[PDB]
Protein backbone atom coordinates (compact mmCIF):
# COMPACT_ATOMS: atom_id res chain seq x y z
CA UNK A 1 0.00 0.00 0.00
CA UNK A 2 0.91 3.70 -0.09
CA UNK A 3 3.38 5.60 2.10
CA UNK A 4 1.02 8.55 2.62
CA UNK A 5 -2.60 9.44 3.34
CA UNK A 6 -5.14 10.94 0.96
CA UNK A 7 -3.41 10.42 -2.39
CA UNK A 8 -6.62 8.96 -3.86
CA UNK A 9 -8.36 12.11 -2.64
CA UNK A 10 -5.74 14.32 -4.31
CA UNK A 11 -6.21 12.29 -7.49
CA UNK A 12 -9.99 12.76 -7.54
CA UNK A 13 -10.30 16.48 -6.79
CA UNK A 14 -11.34 17.17 -10.39
CA UNK A 15 -13.74 14.21 -10.50
CA UNK A 16 -16.72 16.48 -11.20
CA UNK A 17 -15.11 18.02 -14.28
CA UNK A 18 -14.04 14.60 -15.55
CA UNK A 19 -17.56 13.23 -15.08
CA UNK A 20 -18.94 16.09 -17.19
CA UNK A 21 -16.33 15.35 -19.88
CA UNK A 22 -17.17 11.64 -19.92
CA UNK A 23 -20.90 12.38 -20.07
CA UNK A 24 -20.31 14.61 -23.09
CA UNK A 25 -18.33 11.99 -25.00
CA UNK A 26 -20.69 9.15 -24.07
CA UNK A 27 -23.58 11.26 -25.37
CA UNK A 28 -21.85 11.91 -28.70
CA UNK A 29 -21.23 8.18 -29.11
CA UNK A 30 -24.82 7.35 -28.15
CA UNK A 31 -26.23 9.87 -30.64
CA UNK A 32 -24.27 8.21 -33.44
CA UNK A 33 -22.16 11.35 -33.85
CA UNK A 34 -18.92 9.35 -34.08
CA UNK A 35 -19.53 6.39 -36.44
CA UNK A 36 -15.80 5.62 -36.61
CA UNK A 37 -16.62 3.85 -33.35
CA UNK A 38 -19.40 1.31 -32.79
CA UNK A 39 -22.58 2.71 -31.18
CA UNK A 40 -22.93 -0.35 -28.93
CA UNK A 41 -20.71 -3.23 -27.83
CA UNK A 42 -20.28 -5.77 -30.63
CA UNK A 43 -18.80 -9.26 -30.99
CA UNK B 1 -9.14 -9.83 -27.70
CA UNK B 2 -6.23 -7.46 -27.07
CA UNK B 3 -4.93 -6.91 -23.53
CA UNK B 4 -6.62 -3.49 -23.53
CA UNK B 5 -10.02 -4.87 -24.55
CA UNK B 6 -9.77 -7.51 -21.82
CA UNK B 7 -8.69 -4.90 -19.27
CA UNK B 8 -11.81 -2.84 -19.94
CA UNK B 9 -13.96 -5.94 -19.37
CA UNK B 10 -12.19 -6.61 -16.07
CA UNK B 11 -13.21 -3.09 -15.04
CA UNK B 12 -16.84 -3.98 -15.76
CA UNK B 13 -16.74 -7.37 -14.05
CA UNK B 14 -14.98 -6.16 -10.91
CA UNK B 15 -17.57 -3.42 -10.38
CA UNK B 16 -20.45 -5.91 -10.37
CA UNK B 17 -18.59 -8.28 -8.09
CA UNK B 18 -19.38 -5.74 -5.38
CA UNK B 19 -22.25 -3.57 -6.64
CA UNK B 20 -24.80 -6.38 -6.44
CA UNK B 21 -24.24 -7.13 -2.75
CA UNK B 22 -26.46 -4.46 -1.16
CA UNK B 23 -29.15 -1.99 -2.21
CA UNK B 24 -29.01 -0.77 -5.81
CA UNK B 25 -27.79 -3.66 -7.98
CA UNK B 26 -25.84 -1.32 -10.28
CA UNK B 27 -24.18 1.14 -7.88
CA UNK B 28 -21.59 0.93 -5.11
CA UNK B 29 -22.63 2.13 -1.67
CA UNK B 30 -20.05 3.20 0.91
CA UNK B 31 -19.57 -0.35 2.22
CA UNK B 32 -19.20 -1.89 -1.25
CA UNK B 33 -16.72 0.74 -2.40
CA UNK B 34 -14.64 0.11 0.72
CA UNK B 35 -14.66 -3.62 -0.07
CA UNK B 36 -13.70 -3.09 -3.70
CA UNK B 37 -10.89 -0.72 -2.76
CA UNK B 38 -9.55 -2.97 0.01
CA UNK B 39 -9.72 -6.27 -1.87
CA UNK B 40 -9.10 -5.18 -5.47
CA UNK B 41 -6.96 -2.05 -5.04
CA UNK B 42 -4.88 -2.68 -1.90
CA UNK B 43 -1.89 -1.04 -3.60
CA UNK B 44 -3.75 2.27 -3.21
CA UNK B 45 -4.73 2.04 0.46
CA UNK B 46 -3.41 4.78 2.74
CA UNK B 47 -0.48 4.15 5.08
CA UNK B 48 -2.85 4.04 8.05
CA UNK B 49 -6.55 3.37 8.58
CA UNK B 50 -8.44 6.64 8.24
CA UNK B 51 -12.24 6.72 8.14
CA UNK B 52 -12.32 10.48 7.54
CA UNK B 53 -10.06 10.01 4.53
CA UNK B 54 -12.29 7.29 3.11
CA UNK B 55 -15.44 9.36 3.59
CA UNK B 56 -13.73 12.22 1.76
CA UNK B 57 -12.91 9.90 -1.15
CA UNK B 58 -16.54 8.76 -1.29
CA UNK B 59 -17.58 12.43 -1.47
CA UNK B 60 -15.10 13.19 -4.26
CA UNK B 61 -16.37 10.29 -6.35
CA UNK B 62 -20.09 10.97 -5.81
CA UNK B 63 -20.30 13.66 -8.50
CA UNK B 64 -24.08 13.48 -9.05
CA UNK B 65 -24.70 13.73 -5.29
CA UNK B 66 -26.91 10.64 -4.85
CA UNK B 67 -24.89 8.98 -2.06
CA UNK B 68 -23.78 6.11 -4.32
CA UNK B 69 -21.01 5.43 -6.84
CA UNK B 70 -22.41 4.44 -10.23
CA UNK B 71 -20.43 2.89 -13.07
CA UNK B 72 -19.46 6.17 -14.75
CA UNK B 73 -18.20 7.65 -11.48
CA UNK B 74 -16.29 4.41 -10.91
CA UNK B 75 -14.63 4.79 -14.32
CA UNK B 76 -13.60 8.32 -13.34
CA UNK B 77 -12.18 6.83 -10.14
CA UNK B 78 -10.17 4.25 -12.09
CA UNK B 79 -9.10 6.91 -14.61
CA UNK B 80 -7.82 9.12 -11.76
CA UNK B 81 -5.75 6.21 -10.46
CA UNK B 82 -4.34 5.46 -13.92
CA UNK B 83 -3.45 9.14 -14.29
CA UNK B 84 -1.42 8.99 -11.08
CA UNK B 85 0.30 5.82 -12.27
CA UNK B 86 0.99 7.70 -15.50
CA UNK B 87 2.57 10.61 -13.62
CA UNK B 88 4.90 8.02 -12.11
CA UNK B 89 5.53 6.39 -15.50
CA UNK B 90 6.50 9.73 -17.05
CA UNK B 91 8.02 11.57 -14.10
CA UNK B 92 10.77 9.09 -13.25
CA UNK B 93 12.14 7.45 -16.43
CA UNK C 1 -0.08 -10.19 -5.63
CA UNK C 2 -1.57 -7.72 -8.11
CA UNK C 3 -5.31 -8.10 -8.70
CA UNK C 4 -6.85 -8.30 -12.18
CA UNK C 5 -8.08 -4.70 -11.77
CA UNK C 6 -4.63 -3.48 -10.74
CA UNK C 7 -3.13 -5.22 -13.78
CA UNK C 8 -5.86 -3.67 -15.93
CA UNK C 9 -4.80 -0.19 -14.84
CA UNK C 10 -1.21 -1.00 -15.82
CA UNK C 11 -2.41 -2.07 -19.26
CA UNK C 12 -4.16 1.29 -19.70
CA UNK C 13 -0.86 3.04 -19.02
CA UNK C 14 1.47 0.77 -21.00
CA UNK C 15 -0.75 0.60 -24.09
CA UNK C 16 -0.90 4.40 -24.28
CA UNK C 17 2.89 4.75 -24.30
CA UNK C 18 3.32 1.84 -26.71
CA UNK C 19 2.07 4.32 -29.31
CA UNK C 20 2.56 7.82 -27.87
CA UNK C 21 6.34 7.43 -27.82
CA UNK C 22 6.70 6.83 -31.56
CA UNK C 23 6.62 10.42 -32.84
CA UNK C 24 6.76 14.05 -31.69
CA UNK C 25 5.50 14.58 -28.15
CA UNK C 26 6.39 11.21 -26.65
CA UNK C 27 3.66 11.68 -24.04
CA UNK C 28 0.75 12.35 -26.39
CA UNK C 29 -0.97 10.57 -29.28
CA UNK C 30 -0.97 12.32 -32.63
CA UNK C 31 -3.50 11.43 -35.33
CA UNK C 32 -1.30 8.61 -36.65
CA UNK C 33 -0.53 7.08 -33.25
CA UNK C 34 -4.17 7.24 -32.15
CA UNK C 35 -5.26 5.46 -35.33
CA UNK C 36 -2.64 2.77 -34.68
CA UNK C 37 -3.75 2.22 -31.08
CA UNK C 38 -7.44 2.03 -31.99
CA UNK C 39 -6.87 -0.26 -34.98
CA UNK C 40 -4.49 -2.63 -33.19
CA UNK C 41 -5.67 -2.50 -29.56
CA UNK C 42 -9.40 -1.79 -29.90
CA UNK C 43 -10.42 -3.60 -33.12
CA UNK C 44 -13.77 -4.79 -31.73
CA UNK C 45 -14.79 -1.16 -31.25
CA UNK C 46 -14.17 0.04 -34.81
CA UNK C 47 -17.40 1.16 -36.49
CA UNK C 48 -18.69 0.98 -40.06
CA UNK C 49 -17.20 4.36 -40.96
CA UNK C 50 -13.49 3.76 -41.59
CA UNK C 51 -12.81 6.87 -43.68
CA UNK C 52 -10.33 9.61 -42.76
CA UNK C 53 -13.11 12.18 -42.37
CA UNK C 54 -14.77 9.96 -39.77
CA UNK C 55 -11.50 9.37 -37.94
CA UNK C 56 -10.74 13.09 -38.04
CA UNK C 57 -14.08 13.74 -36.37
CA UNK C 58 -13.27 11.29 -33.57
CA UNK C 59 -9.79 12.77 -33.12
CA UNK C 60 -11.26 16.26 -32.87
CA UNK C 61 -13.85 15.24 -30.28
CA UNK C 62 -11.28 13.37 -28.19
CA UNK C 63 -8.92 16.36 -28.40
CA UNK C 64 -10.83 18.41 -25.82
CA UNK C 65 -8.20 21.10 -25.19
CA UNK C 66 -7.64 21.52 -28.93
CA UNK C 67 -3.87 21.02 -29.18
CA UNK C 68 -4.14 18.48 -32.01
CA UNK C 69 -3.00 15.64 -29.74
CA UNK C 70 -4.65 13.15 -27.38
CA UNK C 71 -3.07 13.21 -23.92
CA UNK C 72 -3.44 10.57 -21.23
CA UNK C 73 -6.45 12.19 -19.55
CA UNK C 74 -8.35 12.61 -22.82
CA UNK C 75 -7.44 8.99 -23.55
CA UNK C 76 -8.92 7.90 -20.21
CA UNK C 77 -12.15 9.78 -20.96
CA UNK C 78 -12.43 7.73 -24.15
CA UNK C 79 -11.63 4.44 -22.40
CA UNK C 80 -14.26 5.25 -19.76
CA UNK C 81 -16.91 5.77 -22.44
CA UNK C 82 -16.04 2.42 -24.01
CA UNK C 83 -16.16 0.64 -20.65
CA UNK C 84 -19.57 2.23 -20.10
CA UNK C 85 -20.89 0.77 -23.36
CA UNK C 86 -19.71 -2.66 -22.23
CA UNK C 87 -21.42 -2.12 -18.88
CA UNK C 88 -24.70 -1.28 -20.63
CA UNK C 89 -24.43 -4.63 -22.41
CA UNK C 90 -23.65 -6.30 -19.09
CA UNK C 91 -26.56 -4.77 -17.15
CA UNK C 92 -29.07 -5.68 -19.86
CA UNK C 93 -28.90 -9.32 -18.78
CA UNK C 94 -31.03 -10.95 -16.04
CA UNK C 95 -29.33 -11.10 -12.63
CA UNK C 96 -28.68 -14.85 -12.69
CA UNK C 97 -27.50 -14.96 -16.31
CA UNK C 98 -24.93 -17.79 -16.73
CA UNK C 99 -21.24 -16.83 -17.00
CA1 LIG D 1 -25.06 -1.75 -4.47
CA1 LIG E 1 -23.27 9.10 -7.41
CA1 LIG F 1 3.48 11.03 -29.85
CA1 LIG G 1 -5.47 17.39 -26.55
Amino acid sequence: YRKLQRELEDATETADAMNREVSSLKNKLRRGDLPFVVPRRMA
Amino acid sequence: ASPLEKALDVMVSTFHKYSGKEGDKFKLNKSELKELLTRELPSWLGKRTDEAAFQKLMSNLDSNRDNEVDFQEYCVFLSSIAMMSNEFFEGFP
